[PDB]
């Protein structure tokens, strides 16, 4: 499956990915294409966030579907 | 500062007898009792509560109605209210071990919360954080360099804190054991901000988890606003309203703001994507 994940810089990532895979699943795929450690990610789909437990045929997250990644860098 | 003398001048000479069981009210409705009423004039008393205020919450001093003036009766009842916060301006954190910031900026928005005296009473904060807050007013300079140095220790050694390095504000948070309403957790709202407009009526502080992420011009109710955390992606910076006045507080250094400044501060910093604002402290 096919999803889009748009960030705050104006980024689109595209992941491929299956309806059973984890919401920390997503991360660790998002940390390996871009660098940011799970730890200061934040996954927003329709307003809300995602559990890091939960798969994505919880959220009703389909193919063509686009996440929001908000950053969260320690400081 | 918690218990404090309160004086209230009427229009017309009041009879004594006249005046009730006066009472300041929470904003829950809990009512205090006040002690004797010392009459300073035909038109003026005096008197304080009994048992100590919360710090950091609004009082409503109510006579009610009935209050008999020489001349006729009061139709409706009496209605002042006040704010226990204090009015002095804030004190600097040194950034004591270079990456303490999010600790900093943490332990400033709590001592300006209306959870401090929850904080202060909760056995599982440690004891060294609850010593900090509770004469952050008062300390002096070198007492409060050392109670923060004993906090940051006393934190990094909690299981929710990192160890050494940087952090995220919601940590140092979750040590403290703050409740905070989380605004993607909600019933009613699909966004940060509708979510925090339609919470329920005590709730007075935000993890702000939704999306779109929010500026200050975006945080509703600023009337009743009071802290925030701002983030720039690797650093961390409080800031606090005291009198009516914002200050930003970066570490050690205070400084006054205005309006103006407050409302071109960005939701995130366009560069590296990392969110600004995630803890909204309301009183």
């Amino acid at each position: 499956m096919q999803i889009f994940v748009k960030t705050l810089t104006g980024k689109t990532i595209t992941l491929e990915v299956e309806p059973s895979d984890t919401i920390e699943n997503v991360k660790a795929k998002i940390q390996d294409k871009e660098g940011i450690p799970p730890d200061q990610q934040r996954l927003i789909f329709a307003g809300k966030q995602l559990e890091d437990g939960r798969t994505l045929s919880d959220y009703n997250i389909q193919k063509e579907s686009t996440l929001h990644l908000v950053l969260r860098l320690r400081g | 500062m918690r218990r404090p003398t309160i004086e209230l001048e009427f229009d017309r000479a009041i009879e004594p007898g006249s005046v009730p069981h006066i009472a300041l009210r929470a904003d829950d409705g809990t009512s205090v009792a006040v002690g004797p009423l010392s009459w300073l004039s035909d038109r003026r008393i005096a008197f304080a509560p009994r048992k100590p205020l919360k710090s950091n919450s609004r009082y409503e001093i109510m006579v009610p109605a009935g209050i008999r003036s020489t001349t006729e009766r009061s139709a409706h009842p009496l209605t002042s209210s006040f704010d226990t916060a204090p009015v002095t301006p804030p004190r600097g954190l040194p950034n004591l071990d270079g990456a303490s910031c999010f600790i900093n900026t943490a332990l400033q928005l709590a001592v300006h919360s209306s959870a401090l005296d929850d904080i202060l009473s909760n056995e599982a904060v440690p004891p060294a954080v609850r010593t900090l807050l509770e004469d952050y007013d008062a300390a002096s300079a070198d007492a409060l360099d050392a109670q923060l140095a004993a906090a940051v220790a006393a934190l990094r050694a909690t299981p929710e804190v990192p160890d050494s390095g940087p952090g995220q504000t919601l940590e140092v948070m979750q040590a403290l054991r703050m409740p905070l309403y989380d605004t993607s957790s909600a019933n009613n709202a699909t966004n940060n901000a509708d979510a925090i407009r339609h919470a329920p009526p005590n709730t007075k502080a935000f993890f702000l988890n939704s999306y779109p992420p929010l500026s200050y011009a975006d945080l509703p109710n600023h009337d009743r606003l009071v802290a925030f955390d701002y983030s720039t992606g690797g650093h961390y910076v409080a800031y606090v309203k005291r009198d009516g006045i914002w200050y930003r507080i970066d570490d050690a250094q205070v400084s006054a703001v205005n309006e103006q400044d407050l409302l071109a501060l960005p939701a995130f910093n366009p560069a590296n994507g990392s969110v600004s604002i995630e803890i909204a402290i309301y009183r």
